[PDB]
DNA sequence: ATCAATATCCACCTGCAGATTCTACCAAAAGTGTATTTGGAAACTGCTCCATCAAAAGGCATGTTCAGCTGAATTCAGCTGAACATGCCTTTTGATGGAGCAGTTTCCAAATACACTTTTGGTAGAATCTGCAGGTGGATATTGA
DNA sequence: TCAATATCCACCTGCAGATTCTACCAAAAGTGTATTTGGAAACTGCTCCATCAAAAGGCATGTTCAGCTGAATTCAGCTGAACATGCCTTTTGATGGAGCAGTTTCCAAATACACTTTTGGTAGAATCTGCAGGTGGATATTGATGG
């Protein structure tokens, strides 16, 4: 039987997804977590789809981006397996937590 | 019967930006340079960003600009990512780009 | 209705002058009109607050170029100032 | 109530499980992670959610403030760009 | 039945052209088939427009109001049986509406004045344990034989007050027409021989007897008489079109007295500083319009008049207590007019009396507060107390311009200007503001001080306007002694003023119950 | 010449002695804490503004002020702050 | 006689002078009267805060007179003002006394 | 007095800063760089303030203009403001 | 006597965290500021307050960015920092 | 070193939502033209305060040593990646109720715009007060040995 | 658990700096009176958001197996830490003048406003057109198969 050796379908996809950009996080789950969300804070509200087009490809980007940054201190600390130290310290350094 | 814009060799109205800054508030006396300097700096940025989105929209064998050409374009100019550090483009994607330890080496 | 105003004909001029033959997409033209709004809005805060430095009342085309030196990197201003200096010239022209 | 329920707001649960974990695969891989530890998604998850409670309350407030019901597309722009997110393609 | 469903065919047509919104009620509605088991078991009684549709057919409705009340029981089970945000909702309404306004003009046609099933306010009752109380509405209450009632906090049968009174009827003597007892306006007493409808006199070239009980008839005051003369006099100059002669009577004039409270009773009157009791006259008078010939009240007001044989500060006071109007005067741009004019003319006959102060309580009722009329219209907007303060300086100003007012000035200014130092210089009226809260701040310059707050927490509300033989002698009379009997009389037999046809009724037995209760 | 400069600091040294009779402030600190109550009064006067431009009002009143109070500052840092605004412009309306 | 804004809304800091400030701001033409009572309560409740925190760390320092110091250590004691200020820096400060696990001994 | 003072900017100065970072140990490499970063946001601040100063028609530049520049960086400082 | 490395390094940590005096010596800062001034505009006069605001704020943005650093090296089971730790604290904070 | 099972690149062609092309309106811009106002250019100058230099002084620049940190080499439990079967629930097209967003009128409570009197904050000089920075004396964990 | 040393504290005492009190007055601030207007309510047109329906297949979910990466262990080169020794760069105070501001004049320049022309969106219909998506087959890329 053929099987490819680990990594190289996962640069396969690495390629993939940065030459695509369509967004990757399903739709609907998404609205739907959206609006258990806002009706945590507020009850009785509604949603426009673009307004939730715009927070679907705005967390897409900010999750992107700090998947950019937990990779470089994966890198960093000598790894290649992305560890909750990893994502924490970026989120340390970038100064939300 | 001459245009402000076309007066001072303009492209971006100058009647439209200056109308806007005074709109803003930012101030409550507004001089004749400042709207055509500003629109000026417009047509200059808009300019370049259109001419790297072009080349990029060249080197991926498109005639139409998209926002993946944008995003290829303004992330592959060190100033204008600079000037775009906390910024995103929708649907632009990111810049392919590979650690290389994560290569096969 | 009440009119919503865009650079659309503007910056789809600008293309035509740089590159004849190309045509842009509906969302990356919504980009360009808010990159361009961006940039406008944060040169005219820019200036204003230079003018509040200076207890200066008016906004005239000084402030609007350290605006641009300051916000605008290094050698893109270099171009940006002198492009609006030019223009301001021509407008010191008739 | 005639058609179907009754004023059926179906209050909401497990929505965060909605994000998958071949979702936040393709998220750390759209961000260039090679290998992804199992305890990964659900801290991923979490950050998800810690960063739509800031935004979504931050654009809620925008609303009730502009006395509307419906969350717009441009309050949300409002709460990026304050929160320091600038976003283009949405006005 | 032929002619009838000849007659009634039209409006059920039209309803039914309703498109969607006749389509819920074209067939027969079953729990099993639309998937609500719980229709039948709470209504009584299924049906809807095709039972109808073939009871006309068959032809077994011996009168049209059996046709219209099962119109409108489909309508009430409908929205009895739905939610208010439901499609089917808000079609039942439409075809209510539409059904009014088609079977209006049709039923007058039959000869019947209208063809509404229409029902009354719910009936609110009262208290039997403390006296002093009242039953509330859409609320818990306790029933005992139908006489006794008691609410939730006396005692300590159930239910909650919602059930509506129907609108009563009387019968024609030639027709057995079941006729509204308020649309044609017939009182047994006024017309004792028999209830006649308008076809029948007109057929008989026969004219009803004139009416006995009519404000017209009621016994002439000098300051009714004064009123009246005026109000008819700006009219004339008016010369409106709409325009019609108005008459004022004074239903009522007793001597009573004030008490002053224990709290300042005992600082005061009990260290020989104040006096004990306040002795004045209550009056209460009336506006009337001949509207289609048939009168109509549309003003009321209270006064208490302390004349030059009254301990002081009292003295030569005029106090407005509680006035009232309902907004169906014609025209309808001369109202408040009209109003200002009475609110000029009484002060300018107490001027004439020797009168030197009056008094001006401006503050608008809470929601569902009535003073006078029962039952005020839902169009009839209630005044602000910005907007009634507004409203009366413009008549201030008119008066001032006419001489007659001297100047008017709110209660805290007026006492800076007379340098106030004690309580005890303060008027003295009854059921006003002051009264009661010195005596609740005295639970609570000691007392001056406070006193110069409240009014300057509340100078706007108060006004007080600087300007003894009367020439009309008593009128005893229960009925009006307080707006308390008027509105409990109103309330017991359904006397409103929502409704101009049901203004009329209430005119017309409250002038039936004046003419009657000066009679021992 | 005398050309007087203007700063919250005195009312500062009162809100001190109400909060600490017996405590002082340095002139360091003191900067310091007028540079915080300039930075203050500065985002929210212009968080104001900028809810007034976005929900298009071209009057400033305290119901975006209050609104900028609540984007800007910390859960219960912004609700006692709207409790003692709301106080506040009540006393003052009544006064 | 005269009530200032200020005592007429139970503040101290002062109203008249907030409403200057802010009309001078050029932030609108026009400003509302309780603005200006509105954010000066704000300011004054913020500045009380930071106070007692100041006062309660100068208090465990063994000492009368707030520095700079205790200024730092109220506002980075306290999360909430910690994000307030996260991207502020105060003069004469200096930073919380902080030990990393990794490098203490044994 | 010498020149080059980026190098004036004596080794033990970056052993107390790193010291009052909680850094233990220091590596070599670690001194240049930090007088690298130092001397970055050094340009970045003198850019910016002195053209602040030739906005203001001045020759002298002012803490003030310090405090501006500094915030503009997202840096804001007290005490001078 | 000698005090094992790291006693005398943690409380030197303790000395500079419980201090907030200056720690850049006035002269080179100010002489370095200098002939950075010179290099964007010559004949510059500085306030005194100014020198004094420049150098605070870059010891307090250096602070924090050692705090960054010291995190980093953490990071990767350390607690030495090397020009790595340096690169990532500046790129994730972004300066670059 | 060759080879087979897959993913990749890519040229081509068709249907179509989106991109581009004229007509006509037109109110909101955009422009031109006086009367008005004042912000700042310009010159002279007082006064801060900034550049410069000498001596007092408080650390800064180098060599040693080895304790311990960093990093290379080895091993392995296990986990997370690769492939696959099953089916689910998300996606796409369509329609529809109607709550609710939004356009138009009215007009008043709240805003502005000075005129004026009041008090109140900012600044300068005197002189008393005080928290604390170090300096001296024990002296109390504490860590290397 | 003896012993050298940085440092918390018990105490102290002088002073730059913080606090108290009198006076002045231009600068704000509250009150007054007149004018102006922003958006609330009142009504209603109308775009779009929530909701329901139905089919179907793109990946979600689950299990299996083993590849290799993270984690642990051991140990050796050596880079920094701690410290003594020499000096030397810095801090502080004092002192000439380069320019930051205060004052006065006045003119180029920016509102205010009433017309009058120009045109940026833009409803609606028509033609054009780059590329979404499927087809088919040439071309790297991978992995372990013979030896």
């Amino acid at each position: 039987p053929h099987r490819y050796r680990p990594g190289t379908v996962a640069l396969r996809e690495i390629r993939r997804y940065q030459k695509s950009t369509e967004l990757l996080i399903r739709k609907l789950p998404f609205q739907r977590l959206v609006r258990e969300i806002a009706q945590d804070f507020k009850t009785d509200l509604r949603f426009q789809s673009s307004a939730v087009m715009a927070l679907q490809e705005a967390c897409e980007a900010y999750l992107v981006g700090l998947f950019e940054d937990t990779n470089l201190c994966a890198i960093h600390a000598k790894r290649v397996t992305i560890m909750p130290k990893d994502i924490q310290l970026a989120r340390r350094i970038r100064g939300e937590r | 019967a001459k245009t402000r814009s076309s007066r001072a060799g303009l492209q971006f109205p100058v009647g439209r930006v200056h109308r806007l800054l005074r709109k803003g508030n930012y101030s409550e006396r507004v001089g004749a340079g400042a709207p055509v300097y500003l629109a000026a700096v417009l047509e200059y940025l808009t300019a370049e960003i259109l001419e790297l989105a072009g080349n990029a929209a060249r080197d991926n064998k498109k005639t139409r600009i998209i926002p993946r050409h944008l995003q290829l374009a303004i992330r592959n100019d060190e100033e204008l990512n600079k000037l775009l550090g906390r910024v995103t483009i929708a649907q632009g994607g990111v810049l392919p780009n590979i650690q290389a330890v994560l290569l096969p080496k | 209705r009440s009119r919503k105003e865009s650079y659309s004909i503007y910056v789809y001029k600008v293309l035509k002058q740089v590159h004849p033959d190309t045509g842009i997409s509906s969302k990356a033209m919504g980009i360009m009109n808010s990159f361009v709004n961006d940039i406008f809005e944060r040169i005219a805060g820019e200036a204003s607050r230079l003018a509040h430095y200076n207890k200066r009342s008016t906004i005239t085309s000084r402030e609007i170029q350290t605006a641009v030196r300051l916000l605008l990197p290094g050698e893109l201003a270099k171009h940006a100032v002198s492009e609006g200096t030019k223009a301001v010239t021509k407008y010191t022209s008739a | 109530g005639k058609g179907g329920a009754k004023r059926h707001r179906k209050v909401l649960r497990d929505n965060i499980q909605g994000i998958t974990k071949p979702a936040i695969r393709r998220l750390a891989r759209r961000g260039g992670v090679k290998r992804i530890s199992g305890l990964i998604y659900e801290e991923t998850r979490g950050v998800l959610k810690v960063f739509l409670e800031n935004v979504i309350r931050d654009a809620v407030t925008y609303t009730e403030h502009a006395k509307r019901k419906t969350v717009t597309a441009m309050d949300v722009v409002y709460a990026l760009k304050r929160q320091g997110r600038t976003l283009y393609g949405f006005g | 039945p032929e002619e009838l469903r000849q007659a009634l065919m039209p409006t059920l047509e039209a309803l039914y052209r309703q498109d969607p919104e006749s389509l819920p009620f074209r067939q027969p509605v079953d729990p099993q088939l639309l998937g609500i088991p719980d229709y039948f078991d709470i209504v009584k009684s299924p049906m809807d427009l095709s039972t109808i549709k073939r009871k006309l057919d068959t032809g077994q409705y011996q009168e049209p109001w059996q046709y219209v009340d099962d119109i409108w029981l489909m309508f009430n089970n409908a929205w009895l049986y739905n939610r208010k945000t439901s499609r089917v909702y808000k079609y039942c309404s439409k075809l209510s509406e539409v059904f009014e306004q088609e079977i209006d003009p049709v039923m007058q046609s039959l000869g019947y004045c209208c063809g509404r099933k229409l029902e009354f306010s719910p009936q609110t009752l009262c208290c039997y344990g403390k006296q002093l109380c009242t039953i509330p509405r859409d609320a818990t209450y306790y029933s005992y034989q139908n006489r006794y009632h008691f609410c939730e906090k006396c005692f300590n049968s159930k239910r909650k007050n919602d059930t509506l009174d129907p609108e009563l009827f009387v019968e024609c003597t030639e027709c057995g027409r079941k006729m509204h007892q308020i649309c044609v306006l017939h009182h047994e007493i006024i017309w004792p021989a028999g209830f006649v409808c308008d076809g029948c006199l007109k057929k008989s070239a026969r004219t009803r007897k004139e009416n006995k009980f009519s404000a017209k008839r009621l016994p002439s005051t000098r300051l009714g008489t004064f009123l009246e003369n005026r109000v008819n006099d700006f009219l004339r100059r008016q010369n409106h079109p709409e325009s019609g002669e108005v008459t004022v009577r004074v239903v009522h004039a007793s001597d009573k007295t004030v008490e002053v409270k224990p709290g300042m009773k005992a600082r005061f009157v009990d260290s020989g500083e104040m006096a004990e009791s306040f002795p004045y006259r209550t009056k209460a008078l009336f506006a009337f319009e001949e509207i289609d010939g048939v009168d109509l009240c549309f003003f009321g007001m209270h006064v208490q008049e302390y004349g030059s044989d009254c301990p002081p500060p009292n003295q030569r006071r005029v106090y407005i207590s509680y006035l009232d109007s309902v907004h169906f005067f014609r025209p309808k741009c001369l109202r408040t007019a009209v109003y200002h004019e009475i609110l000029i003319g009484y002060l300018e006959y107490v001027k004439k009396l020797g009168y030197t102060t009056g008094h001006i309580w401006a503050c608008p009722p809470s929601e569902g507060d009535d003073y006078i009329f029962h039952c005020h219209p839902p169009d009839q907007k209630i005044p602000k107390p910005k907007r009634l303060q507004e409203w009366y300086k413009k008549m201030l100003d008119k008066a001032v311009s006419e001489r007659i007012v001297h100047d008017y000035k709110d209660i805290f200014k007026q006492a800076t200007e007379d340098r106030l130092t004690s309580a005890k210089e303060l008027p003295y009226f009854e059921g006003d503001f002051w009264p009661n809260v010195l005596e609740e701040s005295i639970k609570e310059n000691d007392l001056s001080q406070k006193l110069y707050a409240t009014m300057e927490k509340h100078k706007e509300v108060f006004f007080v306007i600087r300007l003894i033989v009367d020439p009309d002698p008593l009128i005893p009379c229960d009925l009006m002694d307080g707006r308390d009997a008027f509105l409990t009389l109103a309330r017991d037999k359904h006397l409103e003023f929502s409704s101009l046809r049901r203004a009329q009724w209430s005119t017309m037995c409250m002038l039936v119950e004046l003419h009657t209760q000066s009679q021992d």
